[PDB]
């Protein structure tokens, strides 16, 4: 298997075309779009978190960037 | 490794009298048992689910019981018309499940004279290149025998194919037909054939030691 | 008879006066309902059987790349335009590729390039849709009472053995009755509406292989689908998540699928519940109802039997059925037909007191035969005690030591409550409640919390809930202020939820 | 009611391989598990393999491991045997067994068939022989003995043999083949005759068999 | 396609088991361990970036178990 | 010339499968299939009950055997740095016209 | 590394290759492979405690590819695999290049 | 009625064994032998040189 690994990690940056270039963009981003948009109670109950912690109203926000980013992909 | 073994196979009793018979285990199978009934010639059926309780249009005159590893039929009257086969069966942990052996039923009969029919072989049949020298045997009992052809003072065995009836209702009608395979050479070659009963009803063996050329 | 050896066993005893006690029968767990004065009635969910099934939305999940064509122009001289771009079954895309002298044009610069390939599906998934109003709960209906033969085989659902009956549940006809011969009729009150919230699930059907797939789940498969009510050629919308249109070095531009997604679709029913299909019609190996027993109706078979005389026999040596349960066979050697069997479980055998409290109530022999069975099932006290099975001196008794205690079967009961509330949630609330101001405000304020927790995390899988559970443990180890308990009940809310699977 | 008919009949030559369908109908047999026991001649029975309710699941004994695979048909109700590497200890009368099973194996009530002659033979197309049977010739002027038309070498099981017209049909019943050193069949019988025909009722087996085509009026000779 | 959704973000929790239950727990974590096994300089660099952050001796391993954990699987 | 490695399967089937049980507290279960690399195998626990065959109430033993086969499998290959052949073209500028 | 899928062709590198969740053979095998590490495809699920299936994923092969992401592709015209991209290193001795 | 349970061994055996390296970058090892379960096995990286 289930967590096949992704050969992005070792992509091999030449000056021809890789096999998924068009699609590498626009892979992560429609996922968490997709997990925001099925689950709208999710960025309050983020908000209730990252601004418990922080406590200088600038990290509050990476850590609400980080808690979003980190809920549709487990890891 | 779990041999269902059947002890005994068979009891020469009366219709109307008791009969126990037990079937035994290596391991322990504790109460997980079925019995069956098996006529000759017909479907078998079942006698008790859990050597307890029959199935639907049995009577309650079969019954079991459980005692460590054995279980003891219990019947208390034996109908004409309900001599046959038995078997077990294991229904213990995961499959295949081990049968038992085959009890069958037999009852008393005449025990007073076999048959000595003889058949000289019909010449023709001897042209024609087989050789039946077909000793019968009939209204005898036991059923098992030991036939010894004294052919010209010497064993010779492994060739007798007998084919025993089946039990009749009112004498019980067992036959034998004993055969010799032989070949044009070998009746050529032999003249003192001699035919064995070994009726356990009687004293002696009528050894008809018959010569070739006769009746 | 039917719920004695499966180990999700649940008692649900104490009624309001024996009217009527509301239950909820899981699909795998069994249900064993004991009264005062009615015979012992063990409910099983068995199938969930779906008929006349619609279908949505239908994804392809293997395409095949049939004969492409592609057409250049040059560049400064317009784009690139082929004869077979306008179809809707061909697969279409532009690009800008390096075009010089060398290739035939006369005007060096950025080109066009269209490459176009004629979609076709293989193989593709149907998804189905779900109505509440096709619902057919099948539950089997068998008391334990006055077993007959042991145990019977329970394919004979028919009006034989009456001590078992088929009780079908549809939502056309929420109220049922099973006639039992002898034990009167009890009567059912299912509520299938309120059961697993079918508006919002789908039934996939892909490669002979059935599903339970969410319905937000489903609207979101990045593959080509269709309407779904047509059987032969599709329109395939949003064919571009299969194809990949790669070029080289902008020289030839190949057109490339992907492969058999199935493998990749598998791995993304996470959280699916596996169906089954035995014809028409899609059966189910999951789900819970929500019953009411109306048992007034429900009388005891056998009080006016008198008590039996001797000559017991202790076959089938009993064990216990991992709840404490002692299942006990017995074959009563005599005939004199229908008697009551006197078993009691008692220390202190010169007094005989009866200790422990009897499940299967008013034992009955059946069989007016030399040797008629019975199947009976005694709940000890935990430590040392007695089966008297018999009346006189010809009694048989059994030694038979429980182990556990008291608290220990308190801790086991709480642990099952506590599995249960996470797996059911508000209906956990009336798995044994009779009615009244406790078993109805606590459910109340449990399903403003399902509604303020389902509807604010709702999309989290194991990992993630106890990653943040271990967050909100810290925020509940630290950080010292009168928000501090929000962040405590919040995180065993979420451990026991997402641990006890 | 209870019916499992059975099929595929005949010989199984050694070598090839054959299908036993049993026909099961009458039941809902989704849920009831197969089995398959056979009947050897003159031994006991035998347990083979049987199938679970569930499709994917199936066991067999260990004497015939890896040979003989079943298939459940759930839209037919149906048994496939396959008979693949048929040895010469496979002749014997197969069944097919049903019960209900909660479980993967196990029954509470159990079905039978009717049974399949299944045996093993490697010889070619024979015909059935005539072979003569009688007793003495000293006490046949009335009396009571054993005779009977032999019939052996005969291919296949079985030669519908008769007894003048349905007569002296006493003693004369349908015995099982008679095992030889080959692939021939056999079989042997006694009679009850009140032994006043020499000479006026004759004894001709109308020995007939559709697929060898031998029909030799002969005649027993004291 | 590439961003196929899971559907453990909407199980169906019931008394029976689900689709894939004994590759459920197992999942992530052999994603994690074995992507931090790949790349051994990334936790260096994270403990570079996250002692940065927060400033308090508590922040910091919160910012390194988030960046360690956004790595693996993007997002 | 390019040496193989490890080659995994992406599609496989599964043939004929078996499952041997086993009473509770009467030790495990095993197949007599088991013995074989190309069956997979996996022991758990089911309920064992009277109705079930078994005298002892409990968690039982259930071995499940299954035997792979794959259908369609990709190979991988190694690449040796002392077999690279790459090929130059060079082109000089002079008497060639726009067809060449 | 080169892996072969289905006349298609990649340049997979080493550690993306030694990590994928697949049963495999050791490559030297020229038969009936052994397939080491068969419990990613196959799934084992026991029911309700009474009842164990066993049944396999689908066809890998697109969840394989989407997982090459980063893995430029390459023909093969035989025993030799021509690649679309690289790049050299070469110096540019013009000592005997004189004008003609 | 004592029914058995996983039976230990504690005097073994060793059959005629056998080993064969694979050159480096070239694969791993690999036997015919290895596909029985009477057969125990260790993979290990030993010096290989001309």
């Amino acid at each position: 298997a289930v967590t096949l690994p992704s050969h992005s990690t070792r992509k091999l940056q030449t000056r021809s075309q890789t096999w998924l270039e068009s699609r590498e963009y626009t892979k992560h981003l429609i996922r968490v779009e997709n997990w925001i948009f099925r689950n709208p109670g999710f960025a309050l109950a983020a908000a209730a978190i990252a601004w418990l912690l922080g406590s200088s109203t600038s990290q509050k926000v990476i850590y609400l960037v980080m808690i979003l980013l980190i809920a549709p992909a487990y890891s | 490794d779990i041999v269902m073994t059947q002890s005994p196979a068979s009891l020469s009793l009366s219709p109307g009298e008791r009969a126990t018979l037990s079937c035994r285990a290596t391991q322990s199978i504790s109460t997980f048992l079925a019995w069956y009934q098996q006529k000759p010639g017909q479907a078998p059926r079942l006698l008790i689910y859990d050597a307890s309780t029959r199935a639907s249009g049995i009577p309650a005159r079969f019954s079991g019981s459980r005692s460590g590893t054995d279980f003891t039929l219990t019947i208390t009257r034996l109908e004409p018309e309900d001599f046959a086969v038995y078997y077990c069966q294991q229904r213990y942990n995961w499959p295949p499940y081990s049968f038992g052996q085959g009890t069958k039923l037999e009852i008393k009969r005449t025990v007073a004279a076999p048959s000595v029919f003889i058949f000289p072989p019909s010449d023709e049949q001897l042209k024609s290149g087989t050789a039946s020298v077909v000793c019968l045997l009939n209204n005898f009992y036991p059923r098992e025998a030991k036939v010894q052809w004294k052919v010209d003072n010497a064993l010779q065995s492994g060739n007798s194919q007998e084919s025993v009836t089946e039990q009749d209702s009112k004498d019980s009608t067992y036959s034998l037909s004993s055969t010799l395979t032989l070949s044009k050479a070998d009746y050529e070659k032999h003249k003192v054939y001699a035919c064995e009963v070994t009726h356990q009803g009687l004293s002696s063996p009528v050894t008809k030691s018959f010569n070739r050329g006769e009746c | 008879i039917r719920c004695i050896g499966v180990s999700n066993r649940d008692f649900v005893e104490g009624m309001s006066g024996g009217t009527w006690v509301d239950v909820v029968l899981e699909h795998g767990g069994c249900v064993t309902v004991m009264a005062q004065d009615k015979p012992t009635v063990d409910i099983e969910l068995v199938t969930t059987t779906v008929s006349n099934m619609a279908e949505v939305r239908s994804y392809c999940y293997e395409a095949s790349i049939s004969d492409m064509a592609s057409d250049s122009r040059c560049p400064t001289q317009g784009e690139a335009y082929l004869d077979k771009q306008s179809d809707t079954q061909y697969v279409c895309k532009r690009t800008l590729v390096d075009r010089g002298w060398g290739n035939g044009c006369g005007l060096f610069g950025k080109g066009s390039l269209v490459t176009c390939a004629k979609f076709a599906c293989s193989k593709k998934m149907t998804g189905k849709s779900i109505q509440p109003e096709n619902l057919e709960y099948r539950i089997m209906l068998s008391v334990h009472g006055s077993q007959h033969s042991g145990m019977i085989v329970n394919d004979t659902g028919h009006e034989t053995d009456e001590n078992r009956a088929k009780v079908e549940i549809t939502p056309n006809s929420p109220r049922a009755e099973a006639t039992l011969g002898g034990f009167g009729s009890l009567g059912l009150d299912c509520e299938p509406r309120t059961g697993l919230d079918f508006s919002d699930l789908y039934y996939l059907t892909m490669n002979n292989k059935h599903w339970l797939v969410h319905k937000e789940w489903f609207h979101d498969i990045p593959l080509p689908w269709h309407a779904g009510a047509d059987t032969g050629t599709p329109h395939w919308n949003n064919k571009e998540a299969l194809v990949e249109f790669k070029d080289a070095h902008a020289k030839r531009q190949t057109v490339v699928v992907l492969g058999s997604q199935e493998g990749a679709v598998h791995t993304a029913l996470a959280g699916a519940l596996e169906a089954e299909m035995d014809g028409a019609k899609g059966r189910l190996s999951s789900g819970h109802l929500k019953c009411r027993l109306k048992m007034d109706k429900l009388r005891l078979k056998g009080v006016s039997y008198s008590l039996c005389t001797a000559a017991f026999t202790f076959t089938k040596i009993p064990a216990e059925t991992l709840h404490g349960t002692v299942t006990v066979e017995v074959q009563y050697a005599g005939t004199d037909g229908p008697c009551k069997v006197p078993a009691q479980m008692a220390v202190d055998m010169q007094t005989l007191t009866p200790v422990g409290r009897l499940i299967t109530a008013n034992p009955v022999i059946t069989e007016s035969t030399e040797n008629s069975k019975m199947m009976l099932e005694l709940d000890p006290p935990f430590g040392d005690s007695y089966i008297v099975i018999g009346v006189g001196e010809k009694k048989i008794t059994h030694h038979w030591h429980r182990s556990g205690s008291t608290i220990g079967k308190a801790f086991e009961a709480t642990v099952r409550g506590a599995k249960r509330m996470a797996v059911l949630g508000d209906t956990a609330w009336d798995f044994g409640s009779v009615g009244g101001a406790l078993n109805s405000l606590g459910k109340g304020i449990h399903q403003i919390f399902g509604a303020a927790f389902k509807s604010l995390f709702g999309g989290m899988s194991w990992f993630s809930q106890i990653l943040i559970g271990t967050l909100l443990m810290w925020l509940g180890l630290n950080t010292k202020n009168g928000s501090i308990s929000l962040m405590c009940l919040a995180l065993g809310g979420v451990l026991i939820f997402l641990s006890t699977a | 009611e209870v019916q499992l008919l059975e099929s595929g009949g005949g010989l199984v030559q050694p070598g090839g391989s054959l299908r036993l369908s049993c026909a099961a109908s009458g039941f809902s047999f989704s849920t009831y598990s197969m089995h398959w026991v056979r009947q050897a001649p003159g031994k006991g029975l035998e347990w083979v393999s049987a199938i679970s309710g569930e499709g994917d699941s199936a066991y067999y004994a260990d004497s015939v491991k890896g040979r003989f695979t079943i298939s459940r048909d759930n839209s037919k109700n149906t048994l496939y045997l396959q008979m693949n590497k048929v040895r010469a200890e496979d002749t014997a009368v197969y069944y097919c067994v049903g019960g209900y099973s909660n479980f993967y194996y196990y029954y509470t009530m159990d079905a039978w068939g009717q049974g399949t002659m299944v045996t093993v033979s490697s010889a070619s197309t024979k015909g059935p022989s005539v072979f003569p049977l009688a007793p003495s010739s000293k006490s046949t002027s009335g009396g009571t003995a054993a005779l009977g038309c032999l019939v052996k070498d005969y291919f296949p099981e079985p030669v519908t043999v008769s007894w003048n017209s349905g007569a002296l049909t006493s003693g004369v019943h349908t015995f099982p083949a008679v095992l030889q050193s080959s692939g021939l069949y056999s079989l042997s019988s006694v009679v009850t005759v009140p032994s006043s025909s020499l000479g006026t009722q004759t004894y001709i087996c109308n020995v007939n068999h559709k697929p060898s085509n031998t029909k030799v009026d002969k005649k027993v000779e004291p």
